[PDB]
């Protein structure tokens, strides 16, 4: 039946992408002072059905000037590496057991962004042209702040499989000792996958919209539906890179009740920030990371390879 | 022998849902005039992309900096060794091959 | 011109990667391993030019290890003294 | 066995009409970038199916170059193609 | 899922490049590599070599070939038509791929035809694998990490690099 | 080629699974020492595992009056405890720590 | 400030199935006992060992002491 | 010089924590004792499988039976 | 101990691999009842397609590819 | 600017240093195959739409030059799974080697680049550095050199005296006249090479020498061929005799020591009894003489002087090494039975 746990996984999280953009406007919505959607639901937890119902209705448009055979691909993509991400991904059990599986994420982080440079360009001009361009550029500078301060810590673990990375943080929440890198773990994924305050790839403020603009109710429910399906797991997996929750080999589910109280808590995060910070005006944007972010990450490099040899410290793994 | 059930399962119902989406209603009775009043907001736009260099160095930039973070990549597996004092002295070099070329072409980004 | 320096003064640039049996770090062979050692030790105090007309013995089953090149055929070959024959008898074997 | 007759038909990606030619030299240089992997990957598996252990290294060392000096001579094909706007093998002007 | 899983990858491998080593209109050059690249770090994926074949992705197709897809719009062709655009690519195609279809058909279609395609036989993967063993993390490039023996080979390569620098910030 | 005939096989192999069989393990090999390393050295000294079978009777010899002798005085703490330790992933030997006594009391005693 | 307890309890729920799928599939599939993990060829190597010596075929079930008598 | 490494540090205050961090991790595993610890566990852990040599006369020591006097004491490390 | 199991596993392996096999035909333009590929004597650990034989079902599979792709 | 220019330009004989000293088939990869990494700035300099349409046609025809190789190279991992330098025991392996690296040297065929390159290279200051490339692939044929299939490496060399040759008869730019007539050179110590093969460097030292004290005198202005007949009545007649004292000896006549090479060559390709090969290469690059007289006829024949052309002041180049080298590449055929048994 190992097919039907697989379908039980891709359907159930579905629902979550669906309902956050419910709780999108909740939450947004106190801090603005006022209430979220009420009228439709009666609590409005019914607003995500009648919504997911209104575009596919609605009628899903081609520019004459398109080249069709690349405005699908790309798109029967966006929902690809955003779903097969989270194949190998604990908690506790995960359904592939990846020998070096760590390194595999990388694999499809960096294979996502080829999915932008096709869409942007599959249409037309400068709005999602020159406009799904310099997303590239922004999106490829803010991996090597990444990989590095993903391969620190990974020194001070011993491998690269996330069984042992459950053993290790036991009783030392593995946010301590690296404490000052674990802030660029997290301005990263919010500045990779655009989100708030470096908001630039989809526009508001710098363009009209960026990279959705083409995209009629028809497909755009797709990269709407996978922009989220990013959001959820990046921060679905810091949580299992940084506070670790304790195994327990006799009721396992207990392990889940408290992680989804905590990866539930820290995602809370890219919409408590949405509602404050301005943007960067994209030289700033760049022009802040060779700068500023790197150089410290080599910088920690040399000092984490140190820390264990210098203190008969070197964690058991090969 | 189950990763390859666990991959084209995921594509399927993607590349499923693209024609449930934009093909079902494509062929709607709808009226859908071939008028050349798409490509919104900027009408015509004729021109070829000029190259614009500080778009491309940040492509090259990158790509060198990318290489020996492949290079860099096996320390973890070799903190277990016999003679470990040729990890130090050598892991550390690479990084600094790796910040010593920043510091020379940091004289120019440009606008970056 | 090849001026071998890493000969006169200490230092190894290359040389241990050279062959198929030297170290491996935690001393671990190779398939075809025990062939090197046999094959070196025949020709070292030879100068090679009469190698190749002396020793050739020791050097073809070594190809023969590495390759797997006849143990091969004569493997397919053994699809044709069965499985020619499957309905003439002698299914060979008796499962199990 | 086989796989070494697949890929190697591979390798010849030369095809050298299409290795300089004709015009979009993107192409030419396309097939270049790409004619490793039938260097990697042939190179990946005879170290591999037999346990050398050591040379093991020598497939990452196959691309660091291969990205790293193919990446330079990209950047020709902006000076080129700065002055002009389209590469096209088609400029001559340097004679003989 | 058979025993041919691993003949069926390098097939389409094979016929992975003759996309594009013709003259596809290099927007579509690049469709031509990742499916050859990630079909490619398919097959090593086999054998039990993975680390040196996850990296692929990692150092190339990832990050190399954005590269060479972040241009071609600097260097940026004309909206002709593109692809099918003149009528020339579609004659060289075909020649190539019967050419391994036809050298496929009768190369084993039969006993055997006849020597030189007759010493490869097919099926069991006879020498893909041999007895069992240990473990050292796994027991091949498992062990990839040599900042020990190898030194030379480093700082070559290490210095090597450096210079690529240089030079690029000329003649830019 | 010489091979030896079919004959001196079928002899008993320890049948247990793989779970039991890492339960004692460890009070068996570093106590027996009388074959078995001595059956290395009719290996590793001389190879082609085909002229030297002798010992390697000698040597699974060995393991079937251990768990014969093990099955006489005290298997009630020992069927519990590999229990645990088959209580599974990985099997551990920091689980069954509290455990190890209640195997251990009188084997290392009695015996 | 209340109307928000509701919003979350939809998403919340719809992660907590998908660790309690796996988690009990893997344990009803095997019966009980968690799912074997082979890394290293020299763990797989007992368990298609194991297959052998079980009953007929899996590697789930143990033998145990009286096997062998 | 010091008044100017006080007015680097009212303007670009960055890099100098990474010159910080990137020193003071060279010259220290040149200090502690610790270390060379480090070197003696990592080489003690039995990767591979020991093969017994072969005894006539000696023999310097390590008899049959393991647990009998041997040799060297690697449980300065149980105790630590 | 674990070893012990194993080589009489493939001398077993190759009888069974060569007793029914000498069985199946005995030519006149056949071979030698296990001759050997090589000059050389001594025993050099044998190729997968010596032990299985050209059966090549499904334990053949789950013997090479068995280890990859998983537990 | 000028600190690299000395990093660049030492890194390049560091990647042929790794190329003589090496056990191992990868290094020889790395070794040369840094060259085509770090020469191509130099050619650069003045950033002009010539070296960028030049050194982009060199560029991707060392690209497969060298990646030939590395396909030549993991042949004969294949068979006997033996890397470092020796014969390449596989015959797919050397006539994949031999004639594809004849491509950096270029041979016989392999040569519409030698001109390509070498003419319109803005820089002419050298361009002296494209006697290194000749020097880091024989560093290899010395070692492989019991393996060839024999009639090849001759078929490459009787192919080239003759075609670089011709080739040149019908040139005025004198870059080019140097382009060819080194295709020539390249003839003679390639025949050799499989009988007795040193008394081939000997003919590569002398050639390193004479084409050198070429350039560094046609370092003062001099480009074309008619920019060479101002030059007695203006620059110093001092400077013509030189001109003549060497292209002519380039060539070669006996009392000089251009007849060196060639009157060595011959004592070791007869006395192995083939003496219906050398006449043919002997009388052939008689036909390589004549570009240097009717080269040697603009400078001594007074021609037209340029125009009112008045040259007041005196020099300041750097002649360096060049009041040396016209006594050394002349003078020392009276000296040396040396040569066959100093190197070796
Ligand atoms: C070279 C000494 C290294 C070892 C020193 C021992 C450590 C002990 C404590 C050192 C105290 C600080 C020493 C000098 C600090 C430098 C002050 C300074 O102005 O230089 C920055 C100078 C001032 O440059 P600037 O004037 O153009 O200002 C720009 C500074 N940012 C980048 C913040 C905008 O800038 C540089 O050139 C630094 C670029 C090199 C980047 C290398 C990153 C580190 C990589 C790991 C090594
Ligand atoms: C010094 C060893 C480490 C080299 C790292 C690469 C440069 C690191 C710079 C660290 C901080 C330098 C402070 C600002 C730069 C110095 C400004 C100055 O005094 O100008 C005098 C100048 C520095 O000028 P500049 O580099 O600052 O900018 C001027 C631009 N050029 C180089 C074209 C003139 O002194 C030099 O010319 C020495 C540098 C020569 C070329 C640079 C690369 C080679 C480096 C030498 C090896
Ligand atoms: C021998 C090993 C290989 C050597 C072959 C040639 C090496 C030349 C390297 C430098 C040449 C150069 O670029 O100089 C141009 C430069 C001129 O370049 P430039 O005029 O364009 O601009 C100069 C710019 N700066 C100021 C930065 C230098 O120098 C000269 O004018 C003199 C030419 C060099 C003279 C040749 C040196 C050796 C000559 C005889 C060789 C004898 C070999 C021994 C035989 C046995
Ligand atoms: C648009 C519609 C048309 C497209 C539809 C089809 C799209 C397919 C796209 C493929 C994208 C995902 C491919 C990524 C491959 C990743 C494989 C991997 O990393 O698996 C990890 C694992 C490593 O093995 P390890 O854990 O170390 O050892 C276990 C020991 N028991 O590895 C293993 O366990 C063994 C590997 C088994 C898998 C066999 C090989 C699978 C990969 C083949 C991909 C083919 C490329 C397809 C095109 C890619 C384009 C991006
Ligand atoms: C007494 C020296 C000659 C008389 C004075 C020299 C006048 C002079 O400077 O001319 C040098 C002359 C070059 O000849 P040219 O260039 O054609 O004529 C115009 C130059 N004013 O001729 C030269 O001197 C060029 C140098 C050529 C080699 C030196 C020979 C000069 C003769 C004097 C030294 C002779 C030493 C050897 C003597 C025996 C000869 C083997
Ligand atoms: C024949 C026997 C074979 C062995 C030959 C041995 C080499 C002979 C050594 C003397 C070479 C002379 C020389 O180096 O160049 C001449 C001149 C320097 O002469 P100098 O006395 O220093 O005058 C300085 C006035 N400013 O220099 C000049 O003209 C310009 C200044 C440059 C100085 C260069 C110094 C180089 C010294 C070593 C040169 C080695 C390379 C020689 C090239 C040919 C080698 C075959």
């Amino acid at each position: 039946m190992f097919m039907i746990n697989i379908l039980m996984l891709i359907i159930p999280i579905l629902l979550a992408v669906a309902f956050l953009t419910l709780v999108e406007r909740k939450v947004l919505g106190y801090m603005q002072l006022r209430k979220g959607p009420n009228v439709v639901g009666p609590y409005g937890l019914l607003q995500p059905i009648a919504d997911a119902i209104k575009l596919f209705i609605k009628e899903p448009l081609r520019p004459a000037t398109s080249s069709a055979s690349m405005f699908i691909l790309a798109p029967i993509m966006a929902l690809g590496l955003a779903l097969t991400m989270w194949i190998p991904l604990p908690m506790p059990y995960p359904l592939i057991n990846m020998n070096l599986g760590v390194l595999f994420m990388l694999a499809m982080s960096s294979l996502a962004v080829y999915s932008i440079l096709w869409s942007g360009w599959a249409s037309n001009s400068k709005y999602a042209l020159i406009g799904a361009l310099r997303a590239v550029a922004q999106t490829i500078s803010y991996e090597v702040t990444l990989a590095i301060i993903l391969l620190s810590v990974l020194l001070m673990s011993g491998s690269f499989t996330l069984s042992t990375l459950i053993t290790t943080q036991e009783q030392m929440w593995l946010i301590l000792p690296a404490w000052p890198l674990a802030m660029m773990w997290f301005i990263s994924t919010l500045a990779e996958t655009n989100r708030a305050p470096f908001d630039l790839t989809e526009g508001e403020s710098e363009l009209v919209s960026g990279f959705n603009v083409e995209y009629a109710a028809g497909p755009f429910a797709l990269f709407f539906m996978a922009e989220y399906a990013n959001i959820i797991m990046m921060n679905i997996f810091t949580a299992i890179l940084f506070l670790g929750t304790s195994h327990n080999p006799h009721m396992p589910e207990l392990y889940t009740i408290n992680f989804t109280i905590k990866s539930l808590l820290l995602t809370m995060s890219f919409l408590w920030i949405r509602a404050s910070y301005p943007r960067f005006r994209y030289d700033q944007l760049m022009h802040l990371l060779w700068k500023n972010f790197l150089p410290l990450t080599l910088a920690l490099c040399m000092w984490h390879v140190s820390l264990p040899i210098l203190t008969s410290g070197i964690p058991p793994q090969t | 022998m189950n990763l390859m059930l666990a991959l084209l399962t995921n594509f399927t119902l993607a590349t499923l849902l693209v024609i449930i989406a934009f093909w079902l209603p494509q062929l709607n009775v709808y009226s859908e005039k071939t008028s050349p009043y798409e490509c919104g907001f900027d009408p015509m736009g004729s021109a070829r992309l000029p190259f614009s260099m500080k778009f491309f160095l940040v492509a090259i930039t990158f790509l060198l900096f990318d290489l020996e973070i492949a290079l860099l990549l096996p320390l973890p597996w070799a903190s277990q060794t016999a003679n470990l004092n040729t990890m130090l002295t050598m892991a550390l070099f690479l990084i600094i091959l790796l910040a010593v070329s920043l510091a020379y072409e940091w004289t120019q980004k440009g606008l970056e | 011109p090849f001026f071998d320096v890493q000969k006169r003064l200490g230092v190894d640039l290359d040389r241990w990667m050279t062959i198929q049996s030297a170290e491996q770090p935690h001393k671990i062979p190779s398939r075809c391993h025990a062939f090197e050692k046999e094959w070196i030790e025949c020709a070292h105090g030879i100068g090679s030019i009469r190698a190749e007309k002396e020793c050739k013995i020791e050097f073809e089953d070594f190809r023969e290890c590495l390759l797997r090149q006849k143990t091969m055929k004569r493997l397919h070959a053994i699809r044709r003294q069965r499985e020619k024959l499957i309905k003439e008898g002698k299914y060979t074997p008796p499962p199990h | 066995s086989m796989v070494y007759m697949n890929i190697m038909m591979a390798f010849t990606v030369s095809l050298v009409g299409l290795l300089m030619y004709r015009s979009h030299l993107m192409s030419s240089l396309l097939c270049l970038e790409g004619m490793m992997l039938s260097l990697f990957v042939m190179a990946a598996l005879t170290i591999l199916n037999s346990h050398f252990t050591l040379a093991s290294m020598m497939p990452i060392i196959l691309l660091v170059f291969a990205a790293c000096e193919a990446a330079l001579g990209l950047s020709l094909l902006v000076m080129v193609s700065n002055t002009y706007g389209t590469d096209y093998v088609q400029n001559l002007n340097l004679l003989q | 899922m058979m025993l041919y899983i691993v003949f069926i990858l390098s097939v389409i491998f094979v016929m992975g490049f003759v996309g594009f080593s013709s003259k596809p209109s290099p927007i579509y050059g690049g469709l031509g590599l990742i499916v050859s690249g990630g079909v490619g770090c398919g097959i090593v994926l086999n054998f039990g070599g993975s680390f040196l074949g996850l990296m692929v992705f990692l150092i190339y197709l990832g990050g190399m070939m954005v590269v060479f897809g972040y241009t071609t719009a600097m260097a940026t062709e004309q909206y002709p038509e593109i692809w099918l655009s003149n009528k020339a690519v579609l004659g060289a195609f075909v020649t190539g791929l019967l050419m391994e279809f036809f050298m496929v058909y009768y190369v084993l279609k039969d006993k055997e035809v006849e020597v030189v395609f007759e010493f490869n036989g097919l099926g069991d993967w006879v020498i893909y694998d041999t007895g069992d063993s240990g473990f050292f993390s796994e027991e091949a490039m498992g062990i990839a990490a040599l900042y020990s023996y190898g030194t030379w080979l480093v700082i070559v390569t290490g210095w090597s690099l450096l210079i690529g620098v240089v030079v690029i910030m000329e003649i830019t | 080629v010489e091979l030896p005939s079919l004959e001196d096989l079928k002899v008993q192999e320890v049948k247990v699974s793989s779970s039991v069989l890492k339960a004692a393990a460890h009070h068996y090999g570093a106590q027996c020492d009388k074959p078995n390393k001595e059956f290395m050295l009719c290996r590793w000294e001389e190879k082609d595992p085909r002229r030297c079978l002798e010992e390697g009777k000698l040597v699974n010899q060995c393991a079937l009056e251990f768990f014969r002798q093990i099955k006489r005085h005290c298997a009630e703490p020992f069927t519990e405890y590999w229990t645990c330790i088959d209580y599974s992933g990985l099997q551990l030997f920091r689980r069954c720590r509290k455990q190890q006594a209640q195997f251990d009391e009188c084997v290392l005693d009695k015996l | 400030w209340f109307e928000v307890l509701p919003g979350i309890a939809v998403m919340g729920v719809c992660l907590f199935i998908p660790g309690m799928a796996t988690a009990r599939i893997h344990r009803f599939s095997n019966g009980g006992k968690e799912k074997r993990v082979a890394h290293y060829p020299y763990q797989w190597y007992l368990m298609e060992r194991d297959r052998r010596v079980s009953g007929v075929n899996r590697s789930y079930v143990s033998k145990g002491l009286e096997n062998i008598d | 010089v010091a008044a100017f490494l006080k007015n680097v540090w009212a303007k670009e205050p960055v890099l100098v924590a990474s010159f910080a961090i990137a020193g003071l991790a060279v010259i220290l595993p040149t200090l502690s004792p610790y270390t060379k610890y480090s070197l003696m566990i990592n080489r003690a852990t039995p990767y591979n499988y020991p093969v017994p040599l072969r005894d006539d006369g000696n023999m310097p020591d390590v008899p049959s039976h393991p647990q009998d006097p041997q040799g060297p004491s690697l449980e300065w490390l149980k105790r630590l | 101990l674990l070893q012990a199991e194993k080589d009489r596993r493939v001398l077993q392996m190759l009888r069974e691999n060569l007793e029914e096999e000498a069985t199946v035909m005995k030519d006149v333009p056949g071979w030698k009842v296990g001759e050997s590929v090589f000059h050389t004597t001594r025993w050099v650990t044998p190729m997968m397609g010596e032990l299985y034989g050209l059966r090549a079902s499904e334990e053949v599979l789950s013997a090479t590819y068995g280890f990859i792709w998983y537990t | 600017n000028p600190i690299i220019f000395i990093i660049i330009l030492l890194t390049i004989m560091l990647g042929t240093i790794i190329v003589m000293i090496s056990s191992h088939w990868l290094l020889v990869w790395i070794g040369f195959e840094m060259n085509m990494l770090a020469i191509i700035p130099i050619m650069m300099k003045n950033h002009n739409p010539r070296a960028t349409e030049a050194s982009t046609k060199y560029f991707l025809t060392q690209s497969t030059a060298s990646m030939l190789l590395m396909m030549a190279v993991i042949i004969n991992l294949m068979f006997s799974g033996q890397w470092t330098v020796m014969k390449l025991f596989n015959p797919m392996a050397s006539m994949l080697m031999t004639m594809a690296l004849a491509m950096k040297l270029g041979m016989a065929p392999f040569h519409f680049w030698v001109p390509e390159v070498t003419q319109g290279i803005p820089l002419s200051s050298g361009l002296i550095l494209l006697t290194w490339q000749k020097l880091a692939p024989m560093s290899v044929l010395y070692q492989i050199f019991p393996s060839i299939n024999l009639n090849l490496i001759l078929t490459l060399s009787v192919l080239s005296i003759l075609i670089g040759g011709w080739g040149g008869l019908n040139q005025t730019q004198l870059r080019k006249i140097m382009a060819y007539s080194s295709i020539a050179h390249m003839g003679w110590m390639t025949a050799v090479l499989p009988y007795n093969p040193t008394m081939t460097l000997l003919n590569l030292i002398i050639y390193i020498i004479m084409t050198s004290t070429m350039f560094t005198m046609f370092m003062a202005n001099s480009t074309t061929t008619t920019l060479s007949l101002s030059h007695t009545w203006n620059k110093t007649p001092i400077m013509t005799v030189l001109i003549l004292a060497t292209l002519l000896s380039m060539g070669g006549l006996p009392p000089l020591s251009g007849f060196m090479p060639k009157w060595m060559i011959i004592q070791e390709m007869t006395k192995n009894n083939s003496i219906i090969l050398p006449t043919f290469m002997a009388i052939t690059a008689l036909l390589n003489l004549y570009f240097y007289m009717r080269l040697t006829y603009s400078t001594t024949l007074t021609m037209f002087p340029s125009t009112n052309n008045m040259k007041m002041k005196w020099q300041f180049p750097l002649m360096k090494k060049m009041t040396f080298l016209p006594t050394m590449v002349v003078l020392s055929t009276m000296m040396l039975p040396l040569t066959p048994m100093l190197s070796v």
